[PDB]
């Protein structure tokens, strides 16, 4: 068996591991060199005698061929061979990415890992082994899995660290960790027609407002609340909410909550110290009667500790030395919470104490009792560190105690976090970079309610650390470079920032995909993968009614537009009309027309999901003064913090079949806002319509087309005698 | 989509108490709130009165609270009404109706799904 050289792969821009067919003889400097102008600084063989380690003296060139030679190299106990040749690059060709398919769940969703070749294909036979920071909250696979078989459960609302240690089948190990955060799926309240609030001036503007929004049917004693109460008639919703004038109320359950008419407002009135259920009876001058019922909650108190880990790894120290977070230490954060899971000040009642029965772990922003004080109960949350001792490679555990009473011998609750201290060495080789990124960006982030969620990703913001070759943590770095790999019509790297483009993303993307961006970090290169959503609800598709439309104008009326033809014209009398705001909140039940004068809407559209999105006469706040239906949301965009570009639709069409009846007339080819001309009664026009596009008004017809094929309509237009 | 049936219909004498039931069956059937409405001979149909999915709130029609009571069992869901000092005025098919939405609604167009009807005929 003779030295032949199997591997040459650049582990950094300085130092290149040379592997071979089999055991080696000590080695140094003078036995390897390169080409391109390089010299070679030190060699250094491996304790498993099968590969050698070589820095050379300057970075290698990104992309440029080099040629290792080896000469002088000995076998196992014997021989020597002849010179031997090794070309290699550095620059990440090849790289495999590891991704988590969706970081933000709601409780009970799972997700995915998605592992990645240079030629985006899933890696076959790859193993992952994840590991959560904080399991009240999320939990993974245990142990060793095939990639496909991973995942990640979401279990409590709040935050973790997922790490993701990735084995491929020819050995290599990639370690990434992802920022999961798991959101809550909101109770559903019974609803019972009211909601409680501060004062009726920041309550719901009519009864379909009410039905959209949270409604608040609970109070804390003590408290006092005013009732936002809302009515339908003949199935129609009223247009304020309910008036207490003249009415008068009985309380049912005094003892915990009474209830009081003042003027037209009805305010209930829940008793300290009282709770459960209370109910109010309310009559009206015209002999209505009603009741319901209104929950009232102990008043919130102190009642547990919660942390927000559950395990640590470390790293026994840093290379560089000091005390670095991430690496050889870590913050614990440790909140104080009340009855229902809410942050509340601390006391001083209790107490609260950190240990840990574990040589070698150190803890540190504690008091010398091991309490931590809360800002002496002022605060609501505080936090110690752990930190490992050097060179002591031992795991164990710290504890987080909460006494209900300080001089309580016995706890209350223990918190435990387990502790694991991974050896390195002080002047490890860095050979990869754990990249703490999030996975995904969304168009529509400054949207969402959630407050976790971003529309960008800032490298320099991140935390990277540099990795050994056992995939533990070295140093805290920063960013020398990032690129986007390829190009992509929808987001870019500019700086150390990828984002959207900017060319209206929000209106416009109904997709969603991955990019890659070549992160560099401490002369390595990191492949990490993003993905870009919308979360918005936006047109992405439209479907036209196929069959024939026959408009009849009143003996009053002569024009009807394109844009009213195809989208409708709008007829207040079928509508109901919040007159405080002086927009349309609904169809009536009465309507005879689904909210329109001559023919429907032919145009149905549809986001993303597969939802129909509300138009024309169904859009919420339609302008009083409307005339057609060309329209997917409020004019105003009511509510958003971002918002979309045009919240109308244009359409590329044609006019066949033109036959004109008396005088009646249509231009040879119009445009939307061109007009069937009706004069007489008896004038007639008669024609079809081949719609080729229909897009966001202001978009593009061809890439941002909404119709999947073209469509024929056969349409008469008569005018009345 | 929801089902209704009707029970408890018959003949009573005047100042008596009667009590009719209605349950439901779907899939998120519980989520349902619920109604009665009658139809006195010679008359047009009118609201008696109904309940919020869970029973926390109720309603009723002029003057029919007191004649009248609703009520529901949730595990059962089902929904009564309790008719208490009836004369020949009550009677009437009494129908349940269900309704996606709450909100105080009194006529036909506030409920979307129907039962078949039950007869109540209140002697002297
Ligand atoms: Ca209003
Ligand atoms: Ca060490
Ligand atoms: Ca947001
Ligand atoms: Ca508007």
């Amino acid at each position: 068996a003779v030295p032949e050289i199997v591997e040459v792969t650049a582990v950094n821009s300085t130092t290149v591991k040379v592997t071979f067919n089999t055991q080696i003889a000590d080695v140094d400097f003078t036995n390897f060199a390169i080409d391109n102008g390089l010299t070679v600084t030190k060699a250094t063989l491996s304790r498993d005698k099968k590969s050698v380690e070589v820095v050379v003296n300057k970075p290698f060139t990104r992309n440029q061929e080099y040629t290792i030679t080896a000469t002088g190299i000995k076998n196992l106990k014997g021989e020597t061979a002849k010179e031997l040749t090794g070309k290699f690059v550095w620059s990440v060709q090849d790289a495999v990415t590891v991704a988590l398919n969706n970081s933000s769940l709601k409780v009970g969703e799972e997700s995915g890992l998605t592992v990645k070749d240079q030629d985006g294909k899933d890696v076959v036979g790859a193993k992952v082994e994840l590991t959560s920071s904080n399991t009240n909250i999320v939990v993974v696979s245990s142990g060793e899995v095939s990639v496909s078989a991973a995942k990640v459960t979401a279990v409590k609302p709040g935050t973790a660290d997922v790490t993701a240690k990735v084995t491929l089948p020819d050995g290599v190990v990639l370690t990434n960790t992802f920022k999961v955060t798991v959101t809550e799926v909101p109770v559903q309240v019974q609803n019972q027609g009211f909601t409680l609030v501060d004062n009726l001036s920041n309550a719901p503007q009519n009864t379909v407002a009410f039905n959209k929004a949270e409604k608040v049917t609970s109070m804390f004693a003590g408290e006092t609340k005013t009732v936002a109460m809302y009515d339908t008639k003949n199935g129609d919703p009223e247009t304020k909410p309910v008036d207490f004038k003249d009415a008068t109320v009985r309380s049912l359950n005094p003892i915990i909550a009474t209830a009081a008419i003042n003027g037209s407002e009805l305010l209930v009135t829940a008793n300290a110290g009282q709770s459960g259920k209370a109910s109010f009876e309310v009559t009206f001058k015209d002999n209505t009667k009603r009741t319901f019922t209104v929950d009232v909650k102990k008043e919130p108190v102190l009642q547990d500790i919660k942390v927000d880990a559950t395990s640590v790894k470390l790293s026994d120290e840093a290379v560089g030395g000091g005390e670095v977070e991430g690496v050889n230490q870590k913050t614990i954060k440790v909140s104080a919470v009340d009855q229902y899971g809410k942050e509340i000040k601390f006391g001083t009642k209790g107490k609260v104490t950190v240990t840990t029965n574990t040589e070698g772990l150190v803890i540190k922003n504690v008091n010398s009792d091991n309490t931590i004080d809360f800002d002496s109960g002022n605060s609501a949350t505080d936090q110690f560190v752990v930190v490992a001792t050097k060179d002591k490679i031992v795991n164990g555990k710290v504890e987080v105690k909460y006494f209900k009473n300080a001089s309580d011998t016995t706890p209350t609750s223990t918190k435990t976090i387990t502790v694991n201290v991974v050896n390195v060495k002080a002047d490890a080789t860095p050979v990869g970079l754990d990249i703490v990124a999030p996975s995904e960006i969304d168009v529509n982030a400054p949207n969402t309610a959630s407050t976790a969620d971003v529309d960008f990703i800032n490298f320099e913001s991140v935390e990277i650390y540099t990795l050994d070759s056992n995939g533990n943590r070295l140093k805290k770095v920063t960013p020398t470079a990032t690129t986007l790999v390829g190009t992509n019509d929808y987001v870019e790297v500019n700086g150390n920032v990828l984002q959207f483009k900017g060319n209206d993303e929000l209106t416009l993307l109904t997709s969603s995909s991955t990019v890659n961006v070549d992160v560099t970090a401490d002369g390595i290169t990191k492949r990490i993968p993003v993905k870009y959503i919308n979360s918005a609800s936006v047109p992405a598709s439209a479907t036209v009614a196929t069959s024939p439309v026959t408009v009849k104008l009143n003996s009053s009326d002569n024009d009807l537009t394109f844009e009213e033809l195809i989208f409708g014209v709008i007829d207040p009398t079928q509508l109901v009309k919040d007159e405080d705001i002086n927009e349309f909140i609904a169809v009536s039940k009465a309507a005879k027309n689904d909210g329109y004068l001559y023919n429907k809407p032919l145009v149905t559209v549809k986001d993303a999901s597969g939802e129909v999105i509300p138009t024309g006469a169904n859009v919420y706040g339609l302008n009083h003064d409307a005339t057609n239906g060309n329209i997917w949301f409020d004019e105003e965009q009511a509510g958003l913090a971002k918002k979309f570009s045009d919240v109308h639709f244009d359409v590329d069409f044609s006019l066949a079949n033109v036959v004109k009846t008396g005088s009646g007339t249509v231009s040879s080819s119009p445009s939307l806002s061109d007009a069937i001309q009706l004069t007489n009664s008896g004038d007639a026009v008669s024609f079809t319509l081949v719609i080729k596009s229909i897009y966001v008004k202001g978009a593009d017809k061809d890439d941002n087309n909404l119709l999947a094929a073209p469509v024929s309509v056969n349409v008469t237009v008569t005018k009345g005698s | 989509q929801v089902q209704l049936q009707e029970s408890g219909g018959g003949l009573v004498q005047a100042g008596g108490s009667l009590r009719l039931s209605c349950a439901a069956s779907g899939r998120t059937s519980s989520a349902y709130a619920m109604g009665w409405f009658r139809q006195a001979p010679g008359k047009e149909r009118e609201f008696v009165a109904g309940i919020s999915s869970k029973g926390g709130s109720t309603y009723y029609g002029a003057s029919m609270k007191g004649r009248f009571t609703i009520s529901r069992d949730n595990a059962k869901n089902t929904v009564y009404l309790q008719m208490n000092g009836l004369a020949p005025e009550d009677t009437a098919v009494y129908y349940c109706a269900a309704s996606d939405k709450y909100n105080f609604d009194t006529s036909h167009a506030g409920y979307g799904y129907w039962g078949q009807g039950t007869q109540v005929t209140v002697s002297s």
